[PDB]
């Protein structure tokens, strides 16, 4: 499904179909990002269970060589780091970098924490290690200098924000879709109706709310105006 | 190698050449 | 040799490749990528006069040790006419039904 | 050892312990940390590769090849003499006997000032990749397989994300196996069993053959008829 | 320039060349020049090598339309190798210049052409098939000796000859 | 049962017979198959049970040698997959590749995660493999190069989208059946009552609801208009 | 021959056939495969002139074992009208009730 | 009516055909009529298709022995089509009669000869070369080759050519080659 | 072992096990993998193919077969004598007897420089596709069902996804038939306890059986009347 | 192209046999 269907359910539900409407498609589109990791965090926090293909979106990245921490010598070795920004993962799937090939390759996409130290053991000085910094890019590290030649890489992990990570979605064989509404959007099915349960729940009360209607230099919700 | 006739004449042709 | 720098190329550029591609190449590979391109410019160079017909044996049986190691390095193509078998295109043409004192003859 | 240790490329793990769903996310880089501690952790001199490499002693020292682990025996180049464990605390310090040998990390401290050594020792044999290469012993196999499961649903029990009665029945499997991969490397061949039988059964006992390399431990010990 | 014939004789005592130079109207300038035999042995990849098996010159038999076919049968026991277990290069040269309106790549002075004897491998091919015979089961044997004389015809092809011999000595001798 | 019969008791249960309805046969065929595949996941995700025939549904793929990441000599081995996008499955069930008979053929498939370290076993060499690739194609693998001439293999599986695998069915014997009304709904007649009851109660409180009618530049929800 | 060829055409066929509707045929059946063009090229080029009659049989009844071990390679059919029981298509013509001096008598 | 020497130059440039009438008296009055080339995606069943790759008429030049003989150099650039992706039919038509008390079949109009360059072949299978060297596993790509190219070879000995034409385009038709360079590489 | 070792194909444990509902998406793979663990955890000499293979060594240094997995023994092949296994540390290394042998890998490193030894190993016996062949005894196709089924069951359980009380009683059964399959394949028949009985019985000790192929093991020991 | 050695000796001595 896509994001188009799943907003005009929302919408035919509400029915918010005049363009005189006070909740536009981008509340269900706010509304539906945000309880879609809602319900993805309540239904995979609790145990360890099997997460669909659904849930999942692939970004593709570009790296860049950068200093650690400017052009000092003694500054410590140099990271690669994606181009941009890089939507923050949940912690409930299988997140996995990948080098345009999901089946090949080993790149680790690890805590930040525990990108302080790693490489120590002779037998993982060869292996890339991924992780989201505060600055909010994805930095590489390893201790092999043939790392520093990558150019391109996809991520594969349930993204905390879909609008975020399908604005970075890979590109089609057919090409780019330029609008998000022609996008798929990132959940499993079986976490749909009760996505669009608590979307229309959250809005239905707010649909037929009354406003400050009388332009008077006045607050008129106090006598429901 | 088994160098031919012709070959060799090239290469005095070629040394004379700066003669 | 002109040939070994064609190899040589063509290795390094699928090295850099696959660095690019991926971030890691087998430095078993690359033992094999320095002792290809160290023997060229050994080849190319001031040493390659102290080499024998026996050592260019040597060196050759030695460098069609790398040949299909490794994806970096291939098997050379070289402009071949020959196989194992060969065919026969010889015609028959006997002088007006004659043979020898023991065998057949021909024009 | 009755069976053959036919090498396997470490990602055969990873064929075993990816068929379950709660193993999805282990990956090469675990498999490495978990199967070399799992490989120390049951200590089987069977798993590495027995070497033998020599080196030069400057002055009651010496430079240690690079993929030791440990050391089967120290002896003279030139006499063949072992060497044993070096109990005095003074060796090489002057004021104003029979040969010996300590190592603690690259070098090895030698009672001899100028000679060649013999070192018999044992490695990890390696992939054509700078890895680990594993046994593909079935049982070694599985015995990993729970380690590593073992030790990912610890993880997952400590976050609350599994319940204590998987985890006791996955330590229970993983004891049993254990066990079983212990005794499986460790109970010696009826090749193994000759050598034994001679060392066992000797009239005349033979209590010096670590001053050669333990090369007759094994040989039958025959008495002349009178 | 191409080969007629090259093979060994059905006896296992001569080793025949038969060269011809090619029909074409612009080879009427080139002529055969010699004949150098080499094996496994002395085999270089430039050219011929150094101290050859058996050097041919062809103005020696002739006292010119003669000299453009050459036709030769050696006795291998002079050669003193053994015919079953060597394996031969047979080189030519040409000794004469083409004309101007040659297409790119036809003018080459020299070819080469290998030779082995198939009576051996005759013989162990008959000796698989009556194994064959009993029980009706393909012996492991037999399937390697198949693909590796498919892998010295690709490597003789694609002109990988140290890596044929290679194989040749390794599998075919011992 | 088709999904004409599910569709029109939906709309009949609602009384939608009015073309002039807010609510058309499609907002039907979009709850029906999402709550189709809440309704399997509720029912057969708690413990294993065992999963009818009738939940189950096949779909036509034809395969294509592709590259792993672009065409190189040392990118690895080439891969086998669908021309076009596959339906994710649902984790229920008995997911099957077969080469167009069922009772023939071992093409195992399995987890994407899993298919990377696959075939090392030396008699797992000449076992094909499937999984559902990030790009959203089944993608093959195999040791035995014998796996790259294959052409043309089935999928039966618990589809998520019953829409998106009926449009992808294999040809019957009369032909294709252009019409997706047409189709056989892919649920147990057993489940079929919840079905109705869930998608009913969905669309019941709607039916109902003022809409925003005045065309007056303004939103009259608030009033009930 | 020209027989040997179109079984080979034929096992050949069925073994990309095979390829196409499966992924997978043994490789026990791929080595009887192999056999079979090796023998097919073998009598149909330069190797034949060292086959004696002996040598035919032999290989014809090793080829023999190749025949229904596979779906591939194929019994062959030949062109024959006998059987291990022949008709008596003779007729009986007495001449004037003659009995010879032993036996009987016809025309 | 027989094909001396049918064949790709090596370095992708120039489809050589060299075509000879039989030299038995049966065949003296019987000369060579035209050239038709045709490709995998223009062959008919029988006969050259209605719109070939390019045509050569015999008569067209010196009018007896140059003309039971015929040989071309056809350049492949000019033909524009790939020298390693393409399969060519070398059709060749003859004008005349066979002399009576010729065997039957002997006396064949037509005649017809494939093309395909086999060094991208040899490529791809010098991948596959050192799988032989190590035992323990089976060459299973070296095998698939082979096979491979049997299967288009047999196909086209038998006349069976339909089924060649869709194992060419299931294998090789993806072939790539080096294109010769047209300022042509000096050497003699 | 009493009964004969009558060869069958691996999906006849296919056919039994997916008479279970729970069992039904079990494939050919996992019943590969879980036989070939079976088979290795058991460990029943029995399964395997006795074979015999001549190979020449280099110098210590042999090249083995593809299909090895345990030895029986080695011997030299024109002396006939066997060879026990290695106690050296020092080998083939010189400084400046009885033969001995050790295995690792595809390499046997032998005390010897140059000779021929014939070696008695062990293999599985192998199917026309090329794949593991069991034995249709019905004791060995039920505990390698019911192993089958615990590992499946135990993954359910891990999920969840099965009751403890069916696991267990699952694992009962199963270690029950392992038992059992263990004496079926392991206690001596009529035959072998007549071999056994002649090894057992003899007034004088016979102590060198390894000499020969353990051939007079089991032969009767007579004793001259006077 | 490549030289050896022993090519060497045979260009030098041929050189000098004419001269």
């Amino acid at each position: 499904m896509t994001y188009n269907e799943l907003i005009y359910m929302v919408l035919d539900e509400l029915k918010l179909s005049s363009d005189d409407s006070y909740y536009t498609p981008d509340h269900v589109i706010f509304l539906l990002v945000k309880y879609r990791s809602f319900l993805l965090k309540q239904r995979y926090s609790d145990i360890k269970k099997q997460i669909p293909d659904s849930d999942y979106q692939s970004i593709c990245l570009d790296l860049i060589e950068v200093p650690a921490i400017s052009g000092e010598p003694c500054e410590g070795s140099s990271y690669l780091r994606s181009k941009n920004k890089v939507p923050t993962t949940m912690m409930i799937g299988n997140p996995r970098v990948y080098p345009m090939d999901f089946y090949q390759g080993e790149i680790t996409y690890i805590s930040r924490d525990r990108m302080r130290y790693v490489g120590y053991n002779k037998f993982l000085r060869n292996i890339i290690y991924c992780s989201k910094a505060p600055d909010g890019y994805l930095y590489f590290k390893s201790w092999n200098p043939q790392f520093l030649h990558l150019e391109k890489v996809s991520f594969n992990a349930i993204f905390e924000d879909a609008k975020e990570a399908s604005e970075m979605a890979c590109p089609e064989e057919n090409g780019t879709i330029c609008k998000l509404e022609d996008k798929e959007f990132p959940i499993e099915d079986a976490l749909v109706p009760p996505l669009i349960e608590l979307v229309v729940k959250e809005l239905r009360g707010p649909e037929y709310s009354p406003k400050d209607e009388d332009n008077n230099a006045k607050d008129d919700l106090p006598d429901a105006r | 190698m088994f160098f031919t006739q012709e070959d060799y004449r090239k290469i005095e042709k070629w040394l004379l050449a700066n003669s | 040799m002109d040939k070994m720098l064609e190899i040589s190329e063509e290795a390094i550029t699928r090295y850099f490749t696959t660095l690019s591609q991926f971030g890691y190449k087998k430095y078993s590979d690359v033992d094999k990528i320095i002792v290809l391109f160290f023997m060229e410019e050994m080849l190319a160079g001031e040493m390659s006069y102290y080499v024998t017909q026996d050592d260019y044996r040597n060196i050759v049986n030695a460098l069609y040790c790398l040949a299909g190691s490794t994806c970096m390095i291939d098997f050379p193509m070289f402009e071949s006419y020959d196989t194992l078998v060969h065919s026969n295109n010889r015609t028959f043409v006997p002088r007006i039904t004659e043979d020898s004192i023991l065998r057949s003859t021909e024009d | 050892m009755v069976n053959n240790i036919n090498w396997v490329k470490l990602p055969v793990i990873l064929d075993r312990l990816l068929r379950h769903p709660l193993l999805t996310d282990l990956n090469l880089e675990t498999a490495i940390q978990y199967t070399l501690d799992f490989i120390s952790a049951m200590g089987l001199p069977n798993v590495y590769v027995d070497k033998i490499e020599t080196i030069d002693i400057k002055e009651y020292r010496g430079e240690l090849p690079c993929d030791l682990i440990s050391i089967n025996q120290v002896r003279l180049h030139k006499n063949g003499i072992a060497l044993r464990a070096m109990t005095d605390n003074f060796n090489a310090y002057p004021t104003h006997g029979e040969p010996s040998f300590k190592t603690q990390g690259r070098v090895i401290f030698t009672s001899i000032k100028h000679e060649k050594v013999d070192i018999s020792y044992k490695a990890i044999m390696l992939d054509d990749e700078g890895l680990p290469l594993i046994p593909d012993n079935p049982i070694f196999l599985k015995t990993l397989e729970l380690y590593i499961k073992k030790e990912w649903f610890t993880i997952l029990f400590d976050m609350g994300k599994i319940s204590p009665a998987v985890l006791n029945n996955t330590q229970q499997e993983y004891a049993f196996k254990a066990g079983q991969c212990n005794n499986e490397f460790v109970i010696p061949s009826v090749s193994e069993m000759e050598a034994i039988t001679n060392m066992w059964n000797q009239l005349i006992p033979r209590v010096t053959e670590f001053r050669r390399g333990f090369k007759n431990l094994g040989d039958k010990e025959y008495i002349r008829v009178h | 320039m191409h080969f007629n014939e090259l093979r060994i004789s059905q006896d296992n005592r001569f080793l025949i060349i038969d060269v011809s130079v090619d029909n074409q109207d612009y080879f009427e300038d080139v002529l055969l020049d010699s004949i150098v035999i080499d094996t496994q042995d002395t085999f270089v990849m430039n050219g011929p090598s150094d101290n050859p098996l058996y050097i041919y010159n062809v103005e020696d038999a002739y006292d010119t339309q003669q000299m453009k076919n050459v036709r030769l049968e050696l006795n291998i026991q002079d050669l003193k190798v053994s015919p079953c277990s060597t394996m031969f290069f047979v080189y030519v040269k040409s000794k004469g210049t083409p004309s101007t309106d040659t297409p790119c790549g036809f003018d080459k002075d020299q070819i080469l052409g290998t030779v082995i004897n198939l009576q051996p491998i005759y013989k162990q091919t008959l000796k698989y098939l009556k194994e064959v015979e009993c029980d009706c089961n393909i012996p492991k044997g037999f399937i390697d000796m198949i693909l590796k004389l498919k892998a010295i015809e690709l490597c003789v092809r694609t002109g990988n000859y140290p890596q044929a011999i290679k194989y040749w000595n390794k599998f075919f001798i011992k």
